[PDB]
């Protein structure tokens, strides 16, 4: 019970891992901070006292409190009004649970644990200390909720005649705090089975609140438990957990360590730091650069121009996988959205249940309305991955019209009409039709029959699957060294020993990137693509003058002029080369090439 | 009573006594409530203070307030209705104050909030949304004992009552006063407030990245309530309150339900506005050139080439066309409503963009859309005490406003007829369950539509070309085909000024539009008639050779267009002269 | 029950637009309200057929876009011939 | 003078209207400027512009990053303001203002703030969040000596 509190003020205190000691470093490193907030290493605690570690374990959800208000003691000793109590973070990684098994058994019991978040409630208050008095007696007192697994735990006493609880609350002497109520989902991956995955709701107060994106990759960890709650039987609770700590990985934040940018300053002046991500991107793919050139443009983000009046530059272009299966597209975006910080994988139809269009959902109880959500939103500024976009319905194909351009999604559902923001970069790979012979046809006659969905596009790709014997042989021979041994798994690590990248810093890189430079063109690459899309423009109408039908817009050369900052980011340079253009138009005239065709 | 009550307001009397400006202005209220009593035989008591004159006056009463308003305002409340008495004591009442600050913290938007900002007086500032409606709310009750006679009284307190938390008292109501006898209800002796409670959102423009916006409410009374309507753009500036249980109340999860009370929530346009002198007189010099309005036109592209004669249109929008309802007879539709068509890359919803900055109301449109759009679908069930309440929908909303439409083609037909009743008609008319209304909506509106198919909006006939037939083509009173011809000559004008994109005022141009809405009406001269009969009858002589739907309605546009002209030139009276405006453009609606 | 229109325009004239827009459920019902003097209705537990006197007149739009003069009679109205009858 | 900020402090554009007419405009074809025209000038210039006559060749119209809604602005929560947001480059800047025209009032108002950044900002010194964002170039090198001083410090504290 009591002084038990000292011991973790010794490790407050008589704790030095040679040379120093961290936890009180961390105290005063909070202090000016005004952080009021603690991060343990549980696995280091065991290192401290082997003892209160179980004996923490034990009942830990006790012990909480007497901590915070232990840190307090000797931060008050360095404080030397009013001081609100510290949130400690204990955390530990060692060994990992599976959202499948949750045994009553684990109820009070501390769990790490990997975690896919669903979404998260509405921030809401919980008062950690409250003034109360007796509405007959007039007699003063004041309570607190120190700490709490909701319960509720307490309420009014209803000793002062006067009764009953005559005591009542005061709100403005009353302090105050915060909880997150997320709800967590188990990884897709596993395991599943046929059975759709479970769900679960994990409590995030204070500091813990605010702390994750909704949708994102996480580890977690805190207390098994139930809740009566009433809104089962016999007496039967639902299940919840308090989630302490939450170390998640990184980011999954625009935060970052400062030694990050110099390292990639290291491959900020690499002459290869472009070259270097063509490779990156298709480490078990073969050929199709030019293609896969294409993917890294889009992925730095696109040109966002806000300067008055308030028509801005769009972001991120359009692209189009169209070619007969064995393209590899489809399992190409896979390996796009693992890119991606941020993005979604969407085969449909919509994907997985997601409406393709963002829609109105009301609110079961209260009625009311709400936005459920969509894709876009999901997404929002980020990567958007598409497949059977030839077999989507075209009515909220629609919507994607409007979605790619103006960036803003607007219903007048209910009584919500609000027009929501989409900053979200799409890319398409529907399947063309018939295979071959629509090449051996106009480039159009494929998508709807119109090529205005064509013309929302920007790099549109025609995969011409040739089969060429040597050609094949190579990438043939490539598929079994994929294959165990997966000896083209190992070459990856002399690729990663000397230069390749591993491509989940890259993530950290471009999302490093993404927000660091706005590049802004030099005056005489535009001079230089003014010159060259007016002929391209002047060339291309001479196909035209056959009247053969195909195509051409003035937007065809502002998606040009994203590809401008495009590779030009990843030089991290204020702005655009002449030189560094030039690549842009040979690339873009691959695409043309498609549109030749 | 505590002196420290009693203080802060003895520490209330060199302040605001300095700065005095207000004690005046008080009695500046104290006059014109005089005033009325002159006549009738309007002012709400509360006043506004910058809370700067603390920074000269206590920080420490200063940050307090920002603190612990809760505190330092109820003394400060008394003093000001304390002085109100002595200002003028003669003749034979909350008195509040809002502060515009000297701001803040406590500046922070809905979106990011407390724990810390809550029980502090803040500026939060966004969306109105969705505005709980009006409801009237007793404080003081009074009545007659018989045959004894008297009088009884009798006083009420909420939980949102006052600022800070006191003693629940709910009464249930007086009756049977000792003596036993009856007691019967007096009522305007007594006192009442009309309640009002709103939440608001934070702005998307200012939202993060991939997230939803969240509203929180605020309560309105007195004054502050219905001051604003639903969707506005208002800064909300008051204490934040926390009051009501977590559950803790009754014996046996999430809690707290709060929202921040008062004070400002200062009307934000980011309409309203202050002209002055200087600036209506460049209105003023500005009005004297019939060369002005092609600036005006050229104002309006930017980033944007040509199409000035689709520009001019726009502008001409902005006048309102001049409104003339027959005398106990249906008004003729004033406003002009337009859709943008072409093949894609058009930039017509990027035109919508520029009609959907300075314009001031209102709402856009992409596509669906819907159910009922300005329609109030209904908002239901109850919401709240049983009580049904329709929430009116953008069309409606908009009313007096811009109507934009993206991707107006591939909207559901279902809500379209509805629009005939939108434009045609312009009003809207309602019976669901439910509530059985027509209530007017006249907003300005415009549209924009693909080709039906491909890049043929050319070559094929425009006609099958419309893609939504058909009443629909004599509604907008102008439809522009946006060709996507390409040209060497074109392509070259259109690099460089794309060049310059990448690396006469706006803003006086609303302000000039705004004064050039309610001054001043053209009316009509006959002039313009005599060119234009021989006009529009000649383009039926001529254009249904040529083209098509040509409609009477369209020389209804002609009074329109004109109209609009004769306001562009702030003339007092139409003129012939600008006709040849109108019909060119006309010309130009035609070719 | 709250009945109108045709039930509530009975003795008198009813004006009409949109009238090809009517669609079936109305025509068949004014269909019968050629044979006037009723309104029929065998729906729910209500099989009652009630008077309609009303004055019938409505202003129907030709088939898309106008009316062609090449377009002979009948073919040009959206109208059903036993309607016009 | 030789430091960037220095020739950095004279390039943001002063919004002072002349005091004379001006024939041969810097900037196009007056080709003389009318007498009280109003127009943001370069510091540099402007330092002196009117400071030759006997009257200033310059009205020289006080700054709006001096407006009375920023000196008060600033006396609410300096810690709060964005200094980076304001000019950026402003106690290097506004002293040359308040060289120029040689006010008292500000300078007891404002040097205060520089302290007030200061307290929280020596906060910094151990070793985040969105705070750093808002301090002004001169205001965040003065961390870049303050960061690097207990870095080698607390470096330099074991082995
Ligand atoms: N460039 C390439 N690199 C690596 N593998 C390839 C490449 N091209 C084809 N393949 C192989 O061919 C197969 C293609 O299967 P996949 O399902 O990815 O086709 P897809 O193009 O995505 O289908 P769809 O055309 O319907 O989108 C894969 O097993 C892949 O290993
Ligand atoms: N007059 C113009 N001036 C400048 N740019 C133009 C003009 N017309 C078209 N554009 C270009 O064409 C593109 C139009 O894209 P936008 O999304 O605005 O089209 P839209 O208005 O939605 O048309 P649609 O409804 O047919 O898609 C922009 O990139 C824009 O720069």
């Amino acid at each position: 019970n009591t002084e038990i509190i000292k011991s973790f003020k010794n490790f407050i205190l008589e704790f030095r891992l040679d040379s120093q000691f961290i936890y009180r470093d961390q105290l005063r490193n909070n202090i000016l901070v005004k952080n009021y907030s603690l991060t343990v290493n549980m696995e280091h605690l065991i290192g401290y006292n082997e003892d209160i570690y179980k004996k923490l374990s034990d009942e830990p959800s006790d012990i909480i409190p007497l901590f915070e208000t232990a840190i307090t003691q000797v931060a008050k000793r360095i404080s030397i009004n009013s001081l609100p109590t510290f949130q400690l973070i204990l955390n530990s990684n060692a060994n990992q649970i599976p959202l499948r098994d949750l045994d009553s058994e684990h109820v009070s019991k501390i769990v790490r644990l990997s975690g896919i978040i669903i979404s998260t409630s509405v921030l809401s208050s919980r008062a950690t200390y409250l003034s109360i008095m007796c509405r007959n007696c007039r007699h003063t007192t004041s309570i607190t909720i120190n700490n709490f697994n909701t319960g509720n735990t307490v309420s009014l006493p209803r000793s002062c005649n006067c009764g009953p609880d005559p005591y009542i609350i005061i709100h403005e002497s009353s302090k105050f705090i915060d909880q997150q109520f997320l709800k967590l989902q188990e990884i897709p991956e596993l395991v599943p089975v046929g059975e759709m995955p479970r769900n679960l709701t994990m409590t995030c107060d204070r500091y813990l609140t605010n702390k994750v994106i909704p949708g994102t990759r996480v580890t977690i960890v805190g207390i098994y438990s139930i809740y009566n709650s009433k809104n089962s039987g016999v007496a039967i609770r639902t299940p919840y957990i308090k989630i302490l700590g939450i170390q998640s990985d990184v980011e999954t934040v625009t935060m970052f360590t400062e030694e990050e940018e110099e390292e990639f300053l290291q491959l900020s002046r690499n002459p290869k730091l472009y070259e270097i991500l063509t490779n990156s991107i298709a480490p078990s793919i073969f050929g199709n650069e030019d293609i896969k050139k294409a993917i890294v443009c889009l992925l730095m983000g696109g040109s966002k121009k806000i300067l008055p009046d308030g028509m801005r530059l769009r972001g991120d272009i359009n692209v189009l996988l169209l070619g007969d299966p064995g393209t590899a597209k489809s399992q190409l975006l896979k390996f796009v959205e693992k890119v991606s910080p941020i993005a979604v994988y969407t085969s449909g139809k919509g994907s997985s249940a997601a409406g393709l269009t963002a829609s109105v959902q009301r609110d079961p109880m209260t009625r009311e309305f709400y936005l459920e959500g969509g894709a876009m939103v999901l997404a929002d500024g980020g990567v958007v991955c598409i497949d059977e976009f030839d077999k989507m319905r075209d009515e909220d194909r629609v919507a994607i019209h409007e979605a790619m351009e103006q960036q803003t999604i607007s219903i007048a559902k209910a009584g919500i009409t609000t027009v929501l923001n989409s900053r979200t970069s799409v890319l398409a790979a529907a399947n063309p039709i018939y295979g071959r012979y629509d090449d051996l046809k106009s480039p159009g006659d494929n998508i709807d029959f119109q090529t205005t969905i064509l013309s929302r596009f920007d790099m549109i790709f025609i995969v011409k699957d040739d089969h060429n014997e040597e050609r094949d042989i190579s990438i043939a021979n490539h598929v079994i060294n994929i294959h165990t041994g997966n000896a083209n798994a190992m070459q990856n690590q002399q690729e990663e020993n000397g230069s390749e990248i591993s491509i989940e810093k890259m993530k950290r890189y471009i999302t490093y990137c993404r927000l660091k430079c706005a590049p802004r063109l030099s005056p005489q690459a535009a001079e230089k693509l003014s010159s060259n899309f007016v002929t391209i423009r002047k060339q291309l109408l001479i196909n035209e003058l056959e009247s053969t039908e195909r195509p051409i817009t003035i937007r065809q050369l502002e998606a040009i002029i994203r590809i401008t900052e495009s590779l030009a980011k990843l030089e991290l340079s204020p702005i655009a080369q002449e030189r560094h253009v030039d690549e842009a138009i040979r690339l873009f005239q691959a695409s043309t090439m498609d549109a030749a065709s | 009573p505590d002196a420290v009550f009693g203080d802060r307001v003895r520490r209330f009397q060199e302040f605001l006594d300095t700065f005095t400006s207000y004690r005046d202005s008080v009695r500046s209220i104290q006059v014109y409530n005089s005033n009325n009593a002159a006549n009738y035989n309007i002012l709400p008591h509360r006043i506004i203070i910058s809370l700067d004159d603390l920074r000269e006056f206590d920080r420490s009463f200063w940050s307090g307030i920002l603190v612990e308003p809760a505190y330092f305002i109820p003394p400060a409340e008394k003093a000001l209705t304390d002085l109100a008495d002595s200002m003028d004591d003669v003749p034979h009442h909350p008195w509040k104050l809002s502060f515009k600050g000297s701001f803040g913290a406590h500046a922070l938007s809905p979106r990011t909030l407390t724990a810390q900002h809550l029980n502090k007086l803040v500026s939060v500032e966004g969306i109105v949304t969705k505005t709980s409606l009006v409801r009237p709310k007793l404080i003081r009750s009074v009545h007659y004992a018989a045959k004894t006679g008297r009088f009884h009284y009798r006083d009420y307190t909420d939980a949102t009552t006052t600022l800070t938390t006191r003693i629940p008292t709910p009464a249930i109501y007086p009756t049977e006063d000792t003596e036993g006898n009856k007691l019967t209800t007096e009522y305007g002796y007594s006192t009442f407030i009309d309640h009002q409670r709103i939440t608001v959102q934070e702005m998307p423009e200012m939202a993060p990245a991939g997230q939803l916006p969240r509203s929180i409410d605020v309560i309105l009374d007195d004054d502050l309530v219905d001051k604003t309507k639903p969707g506005d753009r208002v800064n909300v500036v008051g204490v934040f309150k926390s009051l009501g249980a977590g559950g803790m109340n009754q014996s046996n999860l999430i809690g707290f339900k709060t929202l921040i009370l008062g004070n400002t929530v200062y009307p934000l346009h980011a309409a309203r506005q202050m002209l002055t002198d200087f600036d209506i007189r460049n209105i003023n010099k500005l009005s004297k050139k019939k060369d002005i309005f092609d600036i005006l036109s050229q104002s309006l592209a930017p980033s944007i080439y040509g199409h000035d004669h689709i520009k001019k249109a726009i502008l001409l929008m902005l006048m309102g066309g001049v409104e003339k309802n027959l005398e106990n007879g249906s008004h003729l539709r004033g406003d002009i409503n337009i859709l943008m068509v072409g093949d894609p890359s058009t930039a017509k919803s990027q035109l919508l963009r520029f009609v959907l900055n300075t314009a001031s109301l209102a709402i856009a449109t992409t596509g669906r859309g819907s159910s009922g759009v300005g329609l109030t679908a209904a908002v239901t069930t109850d919401r709240e005490t049983g009580e049904r309440r329709l929430e009116a929908g953008a069309m409606v909303l908009a009313d007096r406003g811009v109507v934009c439409i993206d991707e107006f083609d591939k909207m559901t037909d279902v809500d379209r007829v509805a629009i005939h009743e939108v434009m045609e008609q312009q009003t809207v008319t309602i019976a669901k369950a439910g509530i059985h209304t027509t209530l007017n909506a006249r907003c300005s509106v415009i549209a924009a539509a693909n080709p039906v198919f491909g890049q043929y909006d050319v070559n094929r006939d425009p006609h099958q070309n419309i893609a939504l037939p058909d009443s629909l083509l004599s509604r907008f009173d102008l439809l522009f085909v946006v060709t996507d011809d390409i040209n060497e000559i074109r392509d070259r004008s259109i690099s460089e000024h794309v060049l310059r994109t990448h690396r006469v005022t706006i803003p006086f141009l609303r302000k000039y539009v705004q004064y050039a809405k309610e001054r001043v009406i053209p009316q009509l001269t006959q002039e313009a008639i005599n060119v234009i009969v021989k006009n529009y009858t000649d383009l039926r002589n001529d254009d249904n050779t040529k083209k098509s739907p040509i409609t009477a309605r369209t020389l209804e546009t002609l009074i329109r267009l004109a109209t609009a002209h004769a306001k562009v030139r702030l003339s007092k009276t139409v003129n012939k002269v600008d006709a040849k405006v109108a019909a060119n453009l006309l010309r130009f609606a035609l070719l | 029950l709250e009945g109108g229109a045709l039930v509530l325009a009975d003795n008198g004239i009813c004006c009409i637009d949109e009238f090809d827009k009517m669609d079936e459920s109305d025509r068949t019902a004014i269909h019968e309200v050629m044979e006037q003097q009723t309104i029929s209705i065998s729906k729910a537990g209500i099989n009652t057929t009630l008077n309609a006197r009303t004055s019938i007149l409505a202003a129907a739009n030709p088939l898309y876009g106008r009316y062609n003069p090449r377009l002979s009679p009948l073919d040009n109205i959206n109208l059903p011939a036993a309607l016009l009858s | 003078y030789y430091d960037i900020d220095d020739v950095l402090a004279d390039g943001t554009e002063f919004p002072c209207k002349f005091q004379y007419d001006i024939p041969g405009l810097g900037y196009n074809p007056g080709r003389p400027i009318t007498k009280n025209t109003k127009l943001s000038l370069p510091l540099w210039l402007a330092r002196i512009l009117a400071i030759v006559g006997p009257v200033p060749f310059v009205e020289l119209l006080p700054p709006d990053m001096f407006s009375t809604k920023v000196m008060n602005a600033i006396k609410t929560d300096p810690v709060a303001l964005d200094l980076h947001s304001i000019n950026s480059h402003f106690f290097s800047l506004a002293i040359k203002w308040i060289m120029l025209f040689s006010e008292k009032e500000l300078a007891n108002v404002v040097s205060e703030l520089l302290l007030q950044r200061a307290q929280e900002l020596n906060h910094h010194a151990s070793s985040t969040s969105t705070f750093l964002l808002k301090l002004e170039e001169m205001e965040k090198e003065i961390y870049k000596k303050s960061h690097e001083s207990y870095k080698d410090t607390k470096r330099w504290m074991f082995k």
